[PDB]
DNA sequence: TACCGATAAGCAGACGATCCTCTCGAT
DNA sequence: ACTGCTTATCGGTA
RNA sequence: UCGAGAGGA
């Protein structure tokens, strides 16, 4: 059953952040991807058995992190990548604000 | 997954810097003037083979004191065997690297007794040289000024040939007995 | 999780940086050559090392994927690269490219207006991004020719040098996918009085854009490392792996490829024509007649519903899906998959009213309670409960469908040889059926305000229908005239608490919208309270005691 | 005086049929529309053309258009908004998520 | 920038526990108790972890601290004991 | 301050930005006939000095931009003749609070 | 060479270990992983200095799961070698190709061409030897080597050092 | 459009209404900082009525034979008569009450007294009369210094913003104003004894109960507010039957909202009002 | 007369209740 | 379904 | 699964 926009908006209003996160992830999409700390792109070749985690073009096997994002967001970022747009997923703070 | 201490800034790919060499072109982490857990700008802590030996021994002796606190509620060859026992108490047998390190450190230590090493560090960490050069001079036994300048090429013009010999001759007197 | 443990650390995404792909990095990032435009078969079977799985995203049942294997559900796919025979513009940055062309002057690649102009200094004053460029465009738009010497009143009378070659920049317009320039000159020399017309190819534009100074990026709202104006012209295009454009399983032996798979092949087809046309005997106006087509394919691939004139049909005489149209607003990726999505642990049925139900209570039909599950972790507080439940299986009322071990394994009690057994160790998860007093979210569309989405206490009742208290009719604005309603079962102890501590029906009694309450006594209850509350009627002892007994919290005093 | 007139006009419609919506609600919207300098339209080119993060504005009308301008003008979404967190499938800093909760060793031993 | 925060002295935030704090503290403690965490309050034959989580708040034996973030990034660390439960 | 009766030619408005720090302003007869500030709806606008402004941004933990904004050509802004950076404290009758203090920085 | 590095480590802890003996368990979990571990970035993490006063501060209990993310600020001894660093260790392995020298936890290999021409290998000797005159390199024999190059490899740094230069060779 | 415009908007831990970015929309939510549900439409007795009845019901004059409190109301009613020290405080009381009348009339021009405010004082005194079973026969245990000081001491503890500096302290005083204006209206020394008849026990309880209900009435940092508002205005918009003497034909209903939100160079009915 | 802003005469790119349920036809 | 944004003719400034 | 058409509070 679809938990649309109106459904999301209502849950925001309530303030129930964990339920809204659970319904959008655990109850649906939810995908684990390894991203390059250097770039921010899903260009990491994640070998779980051999541990050859290195991202081709970056040479690093160290600055790599796993992330929990909706599979549709993964597909969104890849669709943007396929359109010469870079949605560099950065795990580090750099502007304070 | 222990990558920390001196982190940032990484702005896309980067050149990688330069190859790690004895021209004091040390790792992008081992800067002459680094940071601290408190926050202050602390100078690089480089230990010689004599310092490092009495540093791990100190930490491990003080480790067993604290490890047995929770349980409630000095001769050449004899140093080898005593440390071997301590390593089995304080740490698990899995840490084979520390066992290889301690065995090496105690057999290659230029200064055994704490008292002498204190004076070695007061003599070296005053010369106005890079901490790595100090850690190398106190580790490697040198008779000639040229011997030191060849083994530690970071020196050359950094120190006077005659003045370096004064230090090298002083170390020979400071030398412990095995 | 995307299944299985990883020695890599999990971290929250703090910020997302945007930019443009450098054709240099796309070539580095790539794992595929993409020489062949054929999808499946060697030609034999299992997809050739050209288009689809050369060293990227796997296909049906095989894990393969660039030695890393992992399998479909874990394989995020791995981008490839297609080297474009001749550089081409990116649909999105068409007007932007034209506006930068009208800004920075050609033949030298330097700004039309410099710091010497008082208005340029006033324009460069804002440290914005696009609003700075808005002023930079309008100023550089006119003043047609490039300069060398310009200041006369900040310096005595003589003008001092600041720029390069003073060539005339032309007026640029859009002839569909391409842009053309109109040079002036004509002052008592050549072309009488009519202007000179030239076709401005990407190759020309790209060279001028490559010679654009580092400080000319920052003035025009461009990045030194993320958005270089050159990257607006594609020289190398990234090829998305199969999770983006899935092949689909059409029986044992067939195909059924994605629209994007056919479109990428259509680009390769047009690229391979030019690949040979440029190499072999070049017939001048024959390369352009196929270059404008490669420009067209690479354009409709990203945006098919393009401005006024062009249109692409896939055959049959119906168009092709574009990446822009794929993630376009209103039930398309952004609005249809991310801001709202279909969810597991949910139910829907026709709703009915009840006087014997509690305000915050909900009537759940058995055929819903038996179908929906809550993962209850094994602790000393339950065990015997969860054990008795496991024994009831997926058919009895308390029951349970699956049992999760210490390791990642589901025990489907419907099947399983150990179904009757199971010792039930601690920390294990038990996917038990919804029981009474279980806090569950209830909702009625359109969900217009804070409520109409309230946490309800479960009461498992017979008959396939959602039972509700009549007094909570108003927040949902729902009559029982064939009205259907949704339900959502929380899977965590935290998310189920987030409902019982904030979203509870009794908690949401007073409306913060109007400052008054949102629930009241309606219909029979309201009609009857008038007929009851009056001096006229009194109730005798026989009916008076039943009246008193019906009140659940009665003091027992007559 | 423009916001005072805006509120009067906004309220007068709520007052026109079926009273009423609490001051705070309209006073919020009115202040949103005016605490910008002038009047801010509740449209695709009104409020949506703001200083806000790319992913937040892309979720309302101008999508691929905003995503392209985000890449072209090298925008950096701060990930402080509701919409960006929903897209990232992370706990939004809304109500329950507006703070972090830790465990204290000093406290833990104290209670035993 | 360089290690912010506000001391446990001089704090402009409400001494009372926000309804969102209660919901999170109760929810998380219940989740932890559900995930076999050691219980600090003397159990009264409670089978439900949220009933226990609520009991944990009554005696104020929860070892949880709330990092209330200010819009500028600076934070005030409030221990569940300090926070008064009116609501 | 300079008061005109009809129209100042844009050329007589070109030498106006010259001569700092002297602030020269233009006002039409018809614009000044009736006082705009005296109107029922318009609240009290109070200018704040560099000493006053710095205290507001420090205590309210604001970073200049985050503060609500006021137009430079605004009738009340030209009435107090303030420049970019100057903040005004707006005191208005509140039908819920009694009175509410607002803040607006000039553009 | 042996450096003192005051680096940290993030450790995620399960809610079942939220008992009074947590600090002791978290301090142990730090030694369990970090102590003995070797990385290209920092080198061989030999010994975590001072068991007392290890900063544990506060561990944020994660969003949807009850686990706590504790950042463990510590200080330890590291063995990170360099290409040009002169180190004297003990020969362990010896064959026709060359000999491996155990310098601390790291093994440094010396090729037949990286040592003097006027040396040569002697197979007809137990243990295998490298003779010349009165200088013989066997199963023990302490030597001084100049690291010509460094190799990262897994969680164990290795090196290809030389002994054919002035003031080097056997010691 | 409303809900998307006000997503980011939320009440912060510094009692301010900001958004995602961090820009201030409101310095105090709804200018008073009260959780909309804890509010009831209460009538201000100071603004409404004649100047004669206002002086009659609120003015206490110990230096008068007819305008003083009868010793049947106060325990120390005869020994309070003609006191210079105590009448100074009762002059101080009435001078703030006369300022309240002038200030309230400035805000609420049309004269309307019934305004939505927190803490139902109307019920809190009703509750006290039953909770303590107070009789009209016997006089109060309270003194003038107990009432007037106790009311002003309560006003100090009615916190919205926690301060230290001039701005937050003035923001706190501004945030209350209207509420403590009603508090002076209802807890006036004369009204306390003439109408309510409260003892020292019941009065000290009511002061604590008002304090408690007020601190409960404050906004919770985390309240969505924006989404709440957006849904709260968009919700009645759905049930707008009539889409437009007053004039004959103006623009109201759903199509007016179109104009107000679009912003808005449309004619339709641009009819202005001249006084 | 070399310039400089006026008010038109034109064109364009993206939108418009939330959920739900069913049936028929390929090129 | 709305009010907008991008561009041809034209009086007057010095 | 795509596209049309139908149907509901
Ligand atoms: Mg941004
Ligand atoms: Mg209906
Ligand atoms: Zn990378
Ligand atoms: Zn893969
Ligand atoms: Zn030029």
């Amino acid at each position: 059953l679809r938990f649309g926009e109106m459904e999301r908006d209502c849950m925001i209003a309530h303030g129930a952040a964990s339920f809204l996160k659970e319904r959008l992830m655990e109850a649906s999409d939810a995908f684990r991807v390894h991203i390059c700390g250097i770039c921010g792109l899903m260009t990491v070749i994640a070998k779980l058995n051999h541990n050859q985690f290195e991202c081709k073009g970056c040479d690093n096997k160290i600055d790599i992190y796993q992330i929990h994002i909706p599979y549709a967001a993964k597909l969104l970022f890849q669709e943007l990548m396929a359109m010469n747009i870079t949605p560099r997923l950065y795990t580090d703070r750099s502007r304070d604000f | 997954s222990t990558s920390t201490f001196q982190t940032r800034r990484r702005r896309l790919k980067k050149v990688e810097e330069e190859e790690n060499a004895a021209t004091l072109q040390l790792g992008q982490e081992f800067q002459l003037k680094q940071i601290n857990h408190q926050g202050e700008e602390e100078e690089l802590i480089a230990l010689n083979l004599s310092e490092a030996r009495l540093v791990i021994k100190e930490a491990l002796v003080e480790r067993r004191r604290a490890f047995k606190r929770s349980q409630k509620k000095e001769t050449r060859e004899k140093e080898l065997e005593s440390i071997d026992v301590l390593l089995e108490q304080t740490t698990g047998g899995n840490n084979k690297d520390l066992k290889n390190t301690m065995q090496y450190l105690t057999n290659f230590s230029r200064f055994r007794d704490q008292e002498t090493v204190g004076a070695v560090i007061q003599l070296l960490k005053s010369t106005g040289l890079h901490p790595f050069e100090v850690a190398q001079l106190g580790s490697l036994a040198c008779d000639t000024a040229d011997e030191a300048k060849t083994l530690i090429p970071s020196l050359n013009n950094k120190i006077s040939d005659d003045e370096l010999e004064r230090i090298l001759k002083e170390l020979s007197n400071l030398e412990t007995l095995y | 999780v995307g299944q299985q443990y990883s020695s890599a650390p999990l971290r929250t995404v703090k910020e997302v940086q945007f930019g443009l792909f450098s054709p240099e990095e796309v070539r580095a990032i790539s794992v595929a050559k993409i020489r062949f435009p054929e999808t499946m078969d060697e030609q034999t079977r299992a997809k050739i090392g050209g288009l689809n799985d050369p060293r990227l995203g796997s296909i049906d049942r095989n894990l393969k994927c660039q030695t890393c294997q992992e399998g479909m559900n874990e394989c995020p796919g791995h981008f490839g690269h297609i080297d474009l025979a001749k550089p081409v513009f990116h649909v999105g940055f068409i007007a932007k490219i034209k506006k930068v062309c009208e800004c920075v002057c050609m033949h030298c690649g330097k700004l039309l207006l410099d710091e010497h102009n008082e208005l340029m200094r006033q324009a460069l004053a804002i440290k914005d991004s696009k609003k700075r460029f808005a002023a930079i465009w309008t100023l550089c738009k006119t003043k047609m020719v490039c300069e060398t010497d310009v200041p006369s009143e900040d310096d005595p009378t003589q003008l001092v040098s600041r720029g390069g070659c003073g060539n005339t920049q032309p007026t640029i317009r859009k002839d569909g996918l391409k842009l053309v320039g109109s040079w002036k000159k004509d002052r008592a020399t050549g072309d009488a009085d009519e202007p000179e017309l030239r076709v401005l190819s990407t190759e020309e534009i790209l060279n001028i854009f490559k010679h654009i100074s580092v400080k000319d990026f920052t003035s025009l709202g461009f990045n030194e490392v993320f958005s270089r104006p050159e990257w607006m012209i594609l020289t190398c295009l990234p090829v998305p792996p199969p999770p983006v454009r899935p092949s689909i399983s059409f029986n044992e032996s067939q195909r059924g490829e994605d629209d994007l798979t056919f479109k990428l092949a259509d680009i390769l087809k047009a690229n391979i024509s030019l690949e040979t046309l440029e190499h072999n005997g070049a017939p001048h106006h024959a390369i352009e007649e196929a270059e404008s087509l490669l420009q067209f394919h690479v354009a409709t691939y990203m945006d098919n519903d393009i401005a006024g004139q062009p249109q692409a049909l896939q055959k049959s005489g119906r168009p092709v899906k574009s990446i822009r149209a794929r993630l376009k607003g209103k039930e398309g990726r952004i609005r249809g998959n991310l801001m709202g999505k279909r969810v597991d642990f949910s139910a829907r049925t026709v709703i009915s009213g009840d006087p014997n139900l509690e305000l915050d209570q909900v009537g759940v039909p058995k055929s819903i309670a038996k179908t929906l599950t809550y993962p209850e972790v094994v602790t000393p507080y339950n065990i015997d409960r969860l054990t008795q439940l496991v024994r009831n299986g997926p058919n009895e009322h308390p029951g349970a469908k699956y049992v999760i071990r210490d390791s990642g394994d589901r025990i489907d009690l419907r099947y399983s040889k150990r179904a009757g057994d199971i010792q039930l160790q601690y920390g294990w998860k038990v996917e038990r059926h919804i029981m009474d007093n279980d806090p569950v979210l209830f909702n009625r569309q359109p969900s217009l305000h804070k409520m109409s989405m309230m946490a309800h206490r479960v009461k498992v009742i017979p008959y396939s229908t959602f039972r509700l208290n009549l007094s909570v009719t108003s927040p949902y604005n729902a009559d029982f005239d064939g009205d259907e309603m949704n339900l959502h079962v929380p899977q965590s102890e935290e998310t189920r608490a987030e409902l019982s501590q904030l979203c509870a029906v009794p908690l949401q009694i007073v409306s913060p919208q109007s400052n008054k309450p949102c629930m009241g006594i309606v219909q029979d209850t309201l009609c009857g309270i008038r007929k009851l509350t009056l001096r006229d009627t009194f109730i005798e002892l026989d009916q008076v005691l039943n009246m008193l007994y019906w009140v659940p919290d009665w003091d027992g005093v007559i | 005086a423009g916001r005072a007139a805006l509120y009067k006009e906004v309220y007068n419609v709520i007052a026109s049929d079926g009273s009423y919506v609490n001051y705070r609600h309209m006073a919020l919207l009115v202040d949103v529309m005016t605490t910008q300098g002038g009047l801010t339209s509740v449209t695709r080119h009104g409020f949506n053309r703001s200083n806000t993060g790319a992913l937040m504005r892309c979720s309302f009308e101008e999508t691929v258009e905003i995503l392209f301008e985000a890449g072209a003008s090298a925008e950096l979404d701060d990930c402080r908004g509701v919409s960006e967190n929903v897209i990232l499938g992370q706990m939004a800093p809304i109500g329950t998520g507006a703070f972090d909760v830790m465990i204290d060793e000093e406290s833990l031993v104290k209670y035993m | 920038l360089k290690e912010k925060a506000i001391p446990k002295d001089q704090r402009a935030t409400t001494p009372y526990m926000t309804k969102y704090e209660r919901a999170r503290i109760l929810g998380t403690r219940a989740l932890q108790i559900s995930m076999n965490a050691p219980v600090f309050v003397d159990l009264e034959g409670e089978t439900d972890p949220l009933r226990i989580a609520m009991k944990e708040l009554a005696e104020k034996k929860i070892p949880l601290v709330i990092r209330r973030y200010l819009p500028d990034g600076s934070f005030e660390d409030w221990s569940v004991e300090e926070l008064i439960v009116d609501l | 301050i300079f008061v005109y009766q009809n129209n100042i030619t844009p050329s007589a408005m070109k030498l106006v930005p010259s001569i700092p720090p002297a602030t020269i302003e233009t006002f039409n007869e018809a614009a000044l006939v009736v006082n705009i500030t005296h109107h029922e709806l318009v609240p009290k606008h109070i200018r704040l000095s560099s000493d006053e402004k710095r205290e507001l941004l420090k205590r309210y933990r604001l970073k200049e931009s985050q503060l609500p904004r006021i137009q430079r050509a605004d009738p009340v802004a030209l009435y107090l003749g303030l420049k970019r950076g100057e903040v005004v404290k707006i005191i208005r009758k509140s039908e819920t609070s009694g009175r509410y203090a607002s803040y607006r920085i000039c553009m | 060479m042996f450096f003192i590095k005051d680096l940290s480590l993030n450790i995620t802890l399960h809610p079942s270990f939220f008992g009074p003996r947590m600090k002791q368990y978290l301090k142990t979990k730090l030694l369990e992983e970090v102590e003995g571990s070797c990385t290209g970035k920092f080198g061989y993490i030999l010994c975590v200095l001072d068991y007392d006063n290890i900063d544990i501060q506060r561990g944020r209990i994660l969003p949807t799961d009850g686990s706590a993310e504790f950042n463990v600020k510590y200080r330890a001894v590291v063995f990170k070698p360099f290409k040009g660093e002169v180190v004297d260790g003990t020969v362990v392995s010896c064959s026709q190709h060359g000999f491996e020298v155990q310098v601390g936890p790291m093994k440094v290999f010396v090729t037949k061409h990286l040592m003097p021409q006027d040396l040569t290998f002697n197979a007809g000797s137990n243990p295998p030897s490298y003779q010349s005159s009165e200088d013989v390199i066997t199963i023990k024999s302490r030597i001084r080597v100049k690291i010509e190059g460094c190799i990262s490899q897994v969680s164990s740094i290795h090196a290809i050092g030389s002994i054919k230069e002035d003031y080097l060779g056997a010691i | 459009r409303l809900v998307k415009a006000l997503e980011d908007i939320m009440v912060h831990y510094d009692n301010t209404t900001r958004n995602s970015l961090g820009n201030v929309i409101q310095f105090i939510y709804g200018e008073d900082g009260m959780d909309a549900a804890h509010i009831e439409k209460q009538s201000l007795d100071t603004i409404g009525g004649s100047d004669a009845a206002f002086e009659k019901r609120y003015r206490v004059d110990l230096l008068n034979t007819d305008h003083t409190l009868d010793p049947s109301l106060l325990e120390s009613g005869s020994e309070i008569l003609g006191d210079l020290k105590l009448q100074v405080l009762l002059d101080e009381e009435y001078k703030q009450l006369v300022k309240d009348r002038k200030f309230l009339r400035e805000v609420f021009v049309d004269g309307e007294a019934n305004w939505p405010l927190p803490v139902n004082i109307r019920r809190i005194i009703q509750n006290a009369q039953q909770t303590f079973h107070i009789d009209h026969t016997k006089p109060s245990d309270l003194t003038i210094k107990d009432i007037v000081l106790g009311v002003k001491d309560l006003q100090e503890n009615l916190l919205v913003l926690r301060g230290k500096n001039e701005i937050i302290q003035n923001a706190q005083r501004d945030a209350v104003t209207l509420f403590c204006c009603l508090l002076r209206s209802r807890l006036a020394t004369r009204r306390v004894l003439q109408e309510y008849r409260l003892t020292k026990q019941a009065f000290d309880w009511v002061l604590s109960n008002i304090e408690a209900q007020f601190l409960r009435s404050v906004v919770h940092p985390g309240e969505m507010v924006g989404v709440l508002a957006a849904q709260s205005i968009g919700e009645p918009a759905t049930q707008m039957t009539l889409n437009t003497v007053a004039s004959k034909k103006v623009t109201s209903g759903v199509p007016r909202l179109k104009e107000i939100l679009n912003v808005a160079k449309n004619m339709k009915t641009p009819s202005l009002t001249v006084y």
